[PDB]
DNA sequence: CCCTGGAGAATCCCGGTGCCGAGGCCGCTCAATTGGTCGTAGACAGCTCTAGCACCGCTTAAACGCACGTACGCGCTGTCCCCCGCGTTTTAACCGCCAAGGGGATTACTCCCTAGTC
DNA sequence: GACTAGGGAGTAATCCCCTTGGCGGTTAAAACGCGGGGGACAGCGCGTACGTGCGTTTAAGCGGTGCTAGAGCTGTCTACGACCAATTGAGCGGCCTCGGCACCGGGATTCTCCAGGG
């Protein structure tokens, strides 16, 4: 398939549609209408990567919404990337002052 | 009383927007996804719904 | 309705062979596809009013100043990678 | 549930909520104020002081402009 | 950068799970030990008369 | 609780537990694992329905011997009685295949069941006993293996009798006001056009006024005079002052 | 002066059984590919034109040292006031009880729609 | 051509499951109150680190100049994208598990307090 050809496996079409349906151009660019599907597939690999590791962290298989909260709060980078978004069900990570502590 | 101050002055304000929006919507009923158009314009988003 | 679980779940098999999902995580990772989505897709319809006229350097420009720059390069070479691999 | 139909009532009837809203509201209401408190928690121990008094809340709450 | 940073944290955190599971096999095995003690110094046998000695004590 | 929970796996911690109806269901996360060699249920008419969650929270104990003591099997159904059934019986095992199921809560309407409740409640021609007599007989078979019920008639040598006696009481004055214009305002009601929906409060308020009498809205008061307040000193208080 | 054996109690942790739902499997299914067009918009010069790079000598305007000096952030003292941990009490949801409609299906009587031959 | 026989719909009776309200029982969370103590903060002293006045210079603005390479618009074509549907498979709609999660117990381990002497 187009995804296949291009070593993708996100559907290039349906985000095709969506874009055409949004009408944020007339003639979208259709030089590589799936690069902005390539992109979030990048990012979608480091999230996926980052919850995956957090899961496996605490012993459970499958993937808790607070390992996820802990994989993107954790990376600084994430963080300024999306740092104005909650998540549910999310979490804060333990912050406790030094000086607080007798 | 300065928490509940902020509930009062934080609650409602997502609630009108919410409603008004709804409005704009034509349905004469309140979803989930209602309160997301609300987050997102308030520079809070909020993310599973 | 098509939904994009098949996707992010063969994302994760070919990065994670034995971690599993929760449904509240399949909703958050739907919605945060979608919103970023619609961010840079939108961004990109700014960066096409910004030239004085009606393709892929406005993406690769749109992405290169949303998120940060570290993982902005990753994204452009890769995705330069796929439309290359997709070219022929 | 109370304070959502109380706040809600003034403006229109049968407004015939879903629970999944109220908890869409809910979840974003405490992570609002969570954010608040650490933040204050900031600006007070940047003072001498450990225990939490209006002026810090104020003062988190003017610094951001949120009205 | 460096297109390892993620993957640096990656080796980090897998060399922590790598810990965490031999404490869990470890721990594993101290407690099956615990039990296997536990069941040593556990009461056997309680038969007829030990049981009604025992019967007539907490009567 | 969980401080007398302390030695609770130990294996001759103890040998009997007691437990209200009210904690069984609240603590069933730490009452299904413990192996129970015998469970009895006293008082066993408290669980009769088989839409109460109680019944369901018992239902897959995990124990091999049940005993339910009740005072009588009673009521208007035989509902109970099926769900008694299942409860002691309960078919649903680990093994899971042998099939031993007492008999279905719609199929024990074919066996007895609509006939018994049928004739049972017609008792002014239950004296045929032409039919009757075959649906009873079915079910005094059918109850012969797991029933045993002995009355007073085991135990009178020395056993005081019971004189069942009944008082007759008129009514006041103003509860018969009360009772009057409820009783007038609920046929009025109820047999017409009303509000959102009324018919079983009518009935509890009308036993409530019967029973209690002067009371439950209100009491006789403590008369105490108007106090009207607004006055008329002080509007002219500042024009008085200013003549003079 | 200040350190700790013992004790009270919170933590980390893996057995250890019950549950419900994540994922796989089945049956449609509708939308991205693809043939073509035809005409739209941007790449390719091309002429033009327009603001800046560096350069020159001034002009005192800021920039910096030195010295006085002086008062405030911080650290010392003390008290006092007020909030917490624990013990006792009261709203606060939740699940059982009852007799009556509402109604949705469900089946019985029957009654007209259908169709045969001396 | 006159009247006969049978079955699904029209009319109707049965069942019966499904909920509307109120009320009582009982556990859990919320509500209230006290001893005492640690956190807040005043009073104060100071020193030393800036707040400020004046000498002595580099530097941005000044005043002007001679052009020079990059920026805006003029044709012009042509590679390409938005215009019908057959398709046919990528994937979703509905169900059925047994396994990881839920969660609590026995124990080892660990975190904290005190009244004394050391």
């Amino acid at each position: 398939s187009r995804s296949a050809k291009a070593g993708l496996t996100f559907p290039v079409g349906r985000v095709h549609r969506l874009l055409r349906r949004g009408n944020y151009a007339q003639r979208i660019g259709s030089g590589a209408p799936v690069y902005l599907t390539a992109v979030l597939e990048y990012l979608a690999a480091e999230i996926l990567e980052l919850a995956g590791n957090a899961a496996r962290d605490n012993k459970k298989t499958r993937i808790i919404p607070r390992h996820l909260q802990l994989a993107i709060r954790n990376d600084d980078e994430l963080n300024k990337l999306l740092g104005n978004v909650t998540i549910a069900q999310g979490g804060v990570l333990p912050n406790i002052h030094q000086n607080l502590l007798p | 009383e300065e928490v509940r101050a902020v509930l009062k002055s934080f609650l409602e304000s997502v609630i009108r927007d919410s409603v008004t929006y709804t409005e704009h919507a034509k349905r004469k009923t309140v979803t989930s996804l209602d309160v997301v158009y609300a987050l997102k314009r308030q520079g809070r988003t909020l993310y599973g719904f | 309705k098509e939904t994009y679980s098949s996707y992010i779940y063969k994302v994760l098999k070919q990065t994670h062979p034995d971690t599993g999902i929760s449904q509240k995580s399949m909703s958050i990772l739907n919605s945060f596809v979608n919103d970023i989505f619609e961010r840079i897709a939108t961004e990109a319809s700014k960066l096409a009013a910004y030239n004085k006229k009606s393709s892929a350097r406005e993406i690769q420009t749109a992405v290169r100043l949303i998120l940060p720059g570290e993982l902005a390069k990753h994204a452009v070479s890769e995705g330069t990678r796929a439309v290359t691999k997709y070219s022929s | 549930q109370r304070l959502v139909r109380e706040i809600a009532q003034d403006f229109k009837t049968d407004l015939r909520f879903q629970s999944s809203a109220i908890g869409a509201l809910q979840e974003s209401v405490e992570a609002y104020l969570v954010s608040l408190f650490e933040d204050t928690n900031l600006a007070a121990i940047h003072a001498k002081r450990v225990t939490i008094m209006p002026k810090e809340i104020q003062l988190a709450r003017r610094l951001r402009g949120e009205r | 950068r460096r297109t390892s940073k993620r993957s640096s944290v990656m080796e980090n955190t897998m060399k922590v799970y790598e810990k965490l599971s031999k404490a869990e096999k470890k721990r594993k095995i101290i407690q099956e030990r615990i039990r296997k003690h536990k069941e040593q110094e556990s009461q056997h046998m309680l038969t007829q008369e030990e049981r009604l000695r025992i019967a007539k004590e907490t009567e | 609780r969980k401080e007398k929970r302390k030695g609770w796996n130990k294996p001759d911690a103890f040998h009997v537990c007691i437990v209200s109806y009210q904690l069984v269901v609240q603590d069933q996360h730490s009452f299904k694992r413990k192996r129970w060699q015998y469970m009895v249920l006293d008082e066993a008419h408290n669980i009769k329905n088989f839409r109460s969650t109680r019944w369901q929270a018992l239902l897959n104990f995990n124990t091999q011997r049940r005993l339910l003591l009740t005072g009588t099997p009673l009521q208007n159904n035989l509902a109970e009685l099926w769900s008694l059934l299942y409860f002691l019986m309960p078919q649903t095992v680990i093994d899971g295949k042998k099939v031993s199921g007492f008999a279905d809560l719609d199929a024990f309407q074919q066996w007895f069941g609509r006939p018994v409740d049928k004739i049972i409640e017609t008792g002014q021609n239950f004296g045929q006993d032409k039919e009757t007599k075959k649906t009873v007989a079915k079910l005094h078979q059918v109850l012969r293996p797991y029933l045993l019920r002995r009355l007073k008639a085991d135990v009178e040598k020395q056993m005081p009798a019971k004189y069942e006696h009944i008082v007759y009481c008129k009514l006041s004055k103003r509860q018969r006001f009360l009772y009057d214009d409820f009783m007038s305002r609920a046929q009025t009601k109820a047999t017409l056009a009303s509000g959102n929906f009324m018919s079983i409060v009518n009935c509890l308020m009308q036993l409530r006024k019967v029973c209690n009498h002067p009371n439950l809205f209100e009491v006789r008061p403590i008369l105490t005079s108007f106090v009207l307040e607004h006055c008329v000193a002080s509007d002219y208080k500042d024009v008085e002052r200013t003549l003079l």
